[PDB]
């Protein structure tokens, strides 16, 4: 309802590899960009020329946006720094160039970089920062602590259902609006992330190659019984005639 | 036989009576699932 | 496996009594690619992937398929039977109206 | 008899029509099926 996120809100996409969530997080900076405004995207485990080819297999035009100097793409290994210094660079950075979207792309790289309680105290001090500004972070989390501190959530499923994996998503969370709760299926392509239109059928719940074969046992199901009603016509019309020849007899 | 005949009228008539009402149920019923599931909801 | 551009994921599980070879692509970032969970075997002429599964079930490999296929073409052969019989019905009663017109 | 004759010629080609729709919706429908699992979109 109203159009999607609000503004200064703190999102969290999650899922397992190869959901999609790299591409969500691409989607929504270069709308962003594409209003005008500046982001910011840190990657922690892609480089910048890599990033730029692998999203521009999805229509986006990442290039573009860097180009033109509304599009800062940040790209470090968890180990090059300290946790520490990670924060203090995130921060300068994002005073200096002023963004309107902030993407850390994933949350979950820092696990192995310190303790539990110190990743978290880094994470917490970055949302915070951002909040505080008004800045709308995208995180991008690795499905398998700062959870309860978003305001929207997006789970992309990628699962296996009659030899095939089939892409979903839901909104787990959107806290002060109303919004869908379908698991709804979709498809990536030259074009973006498409979704595929709701799935109506008294059974519900299938995906991909089974929606077809359902509509196709649906349809003959109602030709076997349009024909049987057709019989029936024909045969007391059958009646009909037969009463007629006997009277005229 | 007129009598037969007439008869034979009626089930016509009554049989072409429930299937304009099966269309016409399954038809709301669609309409009523479609709902169920739609983001018109939220626009 | 973060760090990885593709991903090929190798499955030898056990249904029905015995166990067959199944591979997909997990990820591959910067392409499109297939989504199948397709079945291969292993021979003298090295990996070979079997045509893709069509049916209205699915998923299903090695003998299991074999079986489905049988018992598709006995429902269609037992389909087809009634069909014919259902002519021949229709086609006698035409021969009999006939003979009747006749004498 | 002759009107008797007449209605089964009909009947006879509403099922010979019956069967070939049949046939064709199967092929369409194998189609369908053999496109969402195909590796054709990749050549
Ligand atoms: N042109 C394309 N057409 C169809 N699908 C595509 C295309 N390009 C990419 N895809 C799909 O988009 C997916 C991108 O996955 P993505 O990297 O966004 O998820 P992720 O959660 O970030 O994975 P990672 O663990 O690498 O971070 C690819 O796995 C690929 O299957
Ligand atoms: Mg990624």
């Amino acid at each position: 309802a109203g159009g999607g996120f609000f503004r200064g809100s703190s999102i969290l996409v999650s899922g397992v590899a190869g959901a999609g969530k790299s591409s969500l997080a691409a989607h929504f900076a270069a709308a962003a960009c594409a209003r005008g405004e500046r982001a910011m995207y840190f990657s922690f485990e892609e480089a910048a020329d890599q990033a730029v080819r692998n999203m521009r297999s999805l229509g986006l035009d990442l290039g573009r946006w860097r180009d033109a100097g509304l599009l800062r793409f940040m790209a470090t290994r968890p180990t090059f720094y300290s946790l520490e210094m990670h924060l203090a660079v995130i921060l300068r950075e994002v005073m200096r160039f002023e963004p309107s979207v902030v993407v850390l792309d994933p949350i979950s790289a820092f696990t192995e970089s310190g303790d539990r309680l110190e990743v978290q105290s880094m994470l917490l001090r970055i949302v915070d920062f951002l909040k505080n500004r008004g800045i709308t972070g995208i995180f991008t989390h690795l499905a398998h602590g700062l959870e309860e501190l978003m305001d929207g959530w997006v789970l992309m499923l990628n699962r296996e259902v009659n030899g095939e994996f089939n892409r979903e998503l839901y909104l787990l969370k959107a806290r002060g609006m109303a919004h869908s709760n379908q698991v709804r299926e979709f498809l990536m392509s030259d074009r973006g992330i498409s979704l595929l239109p709701p799935h109506l059928g008294e059974g519900g719940a299938l995906t991909g190659t089974a929606r077809k074969a359902e509509e196709a046992r649906l349809r003959r199901a109602e030709i076997e019984r349009q024909t049987e009603l057709g019989r029936l016509q024909q045969q007391i019309e059958q009646r009909r005639r037969r009463a007629r020849a006997q009277i005229e007899a | 036989l007129e009598a037969e005949l007439q008869a034979e009228e009626i089930a016509l008539k009554a049989l072409v009576e429930s299937e304009s009402a099966h269309e016409r149920q399954r038809l709301a019923d669609a309409d009523t699932l479609a709902r169920s599931r739609g983001n018109e909801r939220f626009a």
